[PDB]
């Protein structure tokens, strides 16, 4: 009611529809736990009596 | 206590979303009557005959 401003918009119009009920969802973590430490030759180092 | 404490400026905005258009100019008219009156006559009399 004060300041006079032009406004360029853009009004978005769509939708998203899923068909198929159907998915596997996975959870992988830990890639530099494995790829960065040992696994093999780690784990026998602790064996030492 | 030698100190700067405080400071004024004199910074401004620019209205170019004109938010302040400052003082409002408008035509006006007036207008002024003067009826003019009789005034009290002079007279001299003669006789008839």
């Amino acid at each position: 009611g004060h300041q006079v401003t032009r406004e360029i918009a853009a009004i978005p119009f769509n939708l998203h529809v899923n068909n198929i009920p159907f998915a596997l969802e996975f959870k992988i973590t830990g890639f530099q736990k494995v790829m960065g430490e040992t696994q093999f030759n780690g784990k026998l180092a602790d064996l030492k009596p | 206590d030698l100190a700067v404490i405080g400071f004024e400026l004199d910074t401004r905005f620019t209205n170019t979303n004109r938010r302040q258009r400052g003082h409002l100019l408008q035509t006006r008219a007036l207008q002024f009557r003067h009826p003019i009156p009789m005034h009290a006559p002079v007279t001299l009399p003669m006789d008839t005959m």
